[PDB]
RNA sequence: UUUUUUUUU
RNA sequence: GUCGACGUACUUCAUAGGAUCA
């Protein structure tokens, strides 16, 4: 799909793309598909014109959606991992099979497997996170270590040889052209942001960086329940009742006893024994999806709802504190957890304002 | 409508020491009530109390402490012979030393302890423990 | 001055959103019809459960042991079988209910 | 297997007897108006001591002040108190540990969970209040 | 019940 | 009269719930 061409020339602001002088014109679908999306990457809307941080979205030589998750993600100086996996995954296979190369021999070459296994264990500290901190650890131990020595560093573990050193050019690249944009480069904390290398990464922080990565892969969410998996993206409304699945190519190919129950990933593709393919993950369950699902039409609501503990407050004509339902499905969906939102009425309408929690919301009762 | 007088008081000094009161208005007041109240307060279940008079029955205003756990009226004045006090004591006590049987006798009104030395006995009025 | 009209006013859209709950409030009062309570009960505590420490359980474990009120010699559950009443499923229903929970609070 | 212990007799309980008191025998006495000195003597016929643990006192003092009357009866000055060697666990555990290191007290009890895990332990008798009184199960020196 | 040929900042 | 309304007597239908394992 051609997203990030018509994203560059829209931000050239070129308003009729489809009378583009194509050399051979392209489907309407990828088009279709990159207003549509890059509507739900907070970048273009309705009004033909392109976002202030989808000009500066343009501004990067990445895809649109590597572009945004670095993009949005410059806060509390979470950045070298963000940039690790904006580039780990810009270049394909980034760890050798290991299987398609060669007790007996196959056991050995399951024991190269079963080694560099314990490798990506001992690199992932958050295991409900993804086969993304895989990677992420993974960049920030090979900058870690010398590199000048780093090569057999990079084959004790048995991984690729070459697309790392273009990591390390990428690297330099963004930062270069973060420096370019933004002066960014004298400030104190910022070498964290301005190491070329990767140091080691913070301990809650990484929860944020969830919540920012949440914001990149837009419309691609599954649940957990051997794995049992639909697709839970009902954007799209015809993609359910589906046995969908982890990429076995991806390392999360069934993680024993992995947690979590909302499964964001990056693509997907079909094949044998009709096993389906989500290949790059990110897991989450309740506040931070509609905290970045009200970024577009992703995600809508209902009625307040009530019972004991959950009976919503005036605090004026125009102004309440209610827990409601959040939906997320617009034309076949489902429903989060709830959340203590207080709103107003803006000519109107109920209009959702602020995410108050629990307790707060149980202060805010005991004052009416 | 209003019959038992005692029972009417016993019952609001029962329900506003439940629930933690410190003092209680009870409306009438008559002898018998100052005199089971004077046997109640001598065995420490009442603090103080006092009587204040308008020209009519009168209310009584007790100051309660905490100690009292439960009280009560024995609605018909049954005649209690001597050897009834005990089958009585153990109908309504939960345990055959503590708390007293509070009863009517023709030398006052007094526990049962009380009635067992001077030997008397005759109606029965109602309990605390 | 004018800023009375914007008063009464508010105190009018009080006024009518008080009315407005108090009418809603009596016709569901009204209506005590034991499925219709029991589909409320039902979504309000899966509702309470997704929205909204020992120590607290072994005082409610120490009450239920003491009291012991969450087993078949109970009134209501010792009339219901004494008199072959409980065979009909929906009372054996409301039995096990009862038994279950106070074998939550047994728990340890 | 001790050196007291008939086939199912148990001959090393004898007057004057060692009861262990539960939490609920205490509530069912003050339900059911009976007494614990006396009514011990009024069923086993035989002068009792009255034992509770440090377990089972620390459960009814964790209760709280609506059970306090209760309370007031297990603080009696001729009721003795067993102190024991635990952290501080749940009152039937408590027992029951009891019962299995010394297989000489008798447990009065009303928990019908309780009383199969002492059934299980061959030859402790298990009183319990039932109805009126003091009913005790198996113990061969009754009448 | 892994199945990555290929590519441009 | 294989009669009805009762009055006695009797019969029968509705019992499984949670937890773990396969
Ligand atoms: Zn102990």
């Amino acid at each position: 799909p051609v997203e990030s061409i018509v994203l560059q020339m829209k931000s050239m602001a070129i308003h009729n793309i489809i009378n583009f002088p194509f050399p051979t014109p392209p489907d309407r679908v990828a088009l279709s598909k990159a207003i549509q999306l890059l509507q739900y990457l907070g970048a273009l809307d309705n009004k033909e014109m392109i976002t202030e941080d989808g000009k500066k979205m343009s501004l990067f030589p990445l895809s649109p959606r590597f572009s945004k998750m670095l993009l949005v993600s410059d806060e509390k100086a979470c950045l070298p991992y963000i940039v690790a996996i904006v580039s780990a995954l810009s270049v394909g296979d980034p760890f050798i099979n290991e299987f398609e190369l060669g007790g007996m021999d196959p056991e050995l070459k399951k024991e190269l497997r079963s080694k560099f296994y314990k490798s990506r264990s001992q690199f992932s500290k958050l295991d409900k996170f993804s086969d993304v901190f895989r990677l992420l650890s993974v960049v920030s131990a090979m900058d870690y270590v010398p590199k000048e020595q780093k090569e057999i560093f990079m084959k004790k573990n048995f991984l690729r040889g070459k697309l790392m050193e273009e990591i390390v050019k990428l690297r330099k690249q963004l930062m270069y052209i973060i420096k370019s944009n933004t002066s960014k480069e004298n400030i104190a904390v910022v070498i964290r942001n301005e190491d070329l290398k990767s140091d080691i990464p913070s301990v809650i922080q990484i929860k944020l960086l969830k919540q920012m990565i949440c914001a990149g892969f837009v419309d691609h969410v599954a649940v957990r329940a051997i794995p049992y998996i639909p697709v839970l993206a009902t954007r799209t409304p015809n993609i359910e009742d589906c046995f969908v699945y982890i990429h076995p190519t991806s390392i999360l190919n069934n993680l024993g006893e992995m947690p979590p129950k909302y499964m964001l990933y990056y693509s997907l593709h079909l094949g044998g024994n009709n096993k389906t393919r989500m290949n790059t993950l990110c897991d989450i369950a309740s506040t931070p999806l509609a905290n970045i699902a009200r970024k577009g039409l992703l995600l809508t609501y209902s009625k307040p709802l009530t019972g004991q503990g959950l009976k919503t407050v005036n605090l004026s004509p125009t102004e309440r504190y209610c827990y409601v339902v959040p939906r997320f499905g617009s034309k076949i969906g489902w429903d989060l957890n709830p959340i203590a939102v207080h709103q107003k009425k803006q000519k109107g309408q109920w209009t959702v304002i602020k995410f108050i929690t629990r307790k707060g919301f149980q202060t805010i009762t005991g004052e009416e | 409508t209003r019959s038992s007088v005692l029972a009417d008081a016993l019952n609001a000094i029962n329900n506003a020491e439940k629930t933690g009161k410190r003092q209680v208005l009870i409306r009438p007041s008559s002898k018998v009530i100052i005199k089971f109240l004077q046997v109640m307060q001598k065995h420490g279940y009442i603090g103080e109390f006092e009587y204040i008079d308008d020209h009519r029955s009168g209310k009584i205003v007790v100051q309660l402490n905490g100690r009292l756990n439960k009280c009560g009226v024995i609605s018909p004045r049954f005649n209690v012979k001597i050897g009834d006090i005990e089958k009585w004591t153990a109908n309504l006590l939960p345990a055959r030393q503590f708390g007293y049987v509070i009863l009517t006798t023709s030398a006052g009104i007094m526990d049962h302890e009380e009635a067992r030395r001077k030997h008397v006995s005759g109606k029965i009025l109602g309990f605390v423990y | 001055p004018e800023e009375m009209r914007k008063r009464t006013t508010e105190m009018r859209l009080m006024r009518e959103l008080m009315f407005r709950e108090e009418r809603k409030a009596r016709r569901l009062k009204k209506i005590k019809s034991k499925t219709y309570r029991k589909i409320k009960k039902k979504e309000l505590m899966k509702n309470r459960e997704l929205a909204a420490d020992n120590e607290d359980h072994d005082i409610a474990r120490a009450k239920e042991r003491m009291t012991l009120k969450h087993k078949t010699n109970s009134k209501w559950a010792k009339d219901m079988i004494k008199h072959g009443m409980t065979n009909d499923a929906e009372t054996r229903e409301e039995m096990e209910e009862m038994l279950r929970q106070g074998e939550r609070l047994k728990a340890k | 297997v001790s050196s007291a212990l008939f086939f199912q007799y148990n001959q090393a309980i004898k007057p004057p007897y060692q009861v262990l008191i539960d939490t609920n025998f205490i509530n069912f006495s003050i339900q059911k108006k009976v007494d614990i000195v006396r009514g011990m003597m009024d069923c086993l016929l035989a002068k009792c001591n009255p034992l509770i643990t440090d377990c089972v006192m620390a459960e009814l003092e964790k209760l709280g002040p609506k059970y306090r009357i209760a309370l007031k009866l297990a603080r009696d000055p001729r009721i003795k108190r067993l102190s024991c060697s635990h952290k501080g666990t749940y009152a039937d555990d408590c027992l029951v540990h009891r019962v299995l290191q010394h297989k000489c007290y008798i447990v009065a009890t009303n928990d019908a969970g309780l009383k199969q895990r002492i059934r299980k332990i061959p030859g402790i008798p298990l009183m319990s209040v039932g109805g009126h009184a003091y009913v005790i199960e198996k113990l061969p020196d009754v009448f």
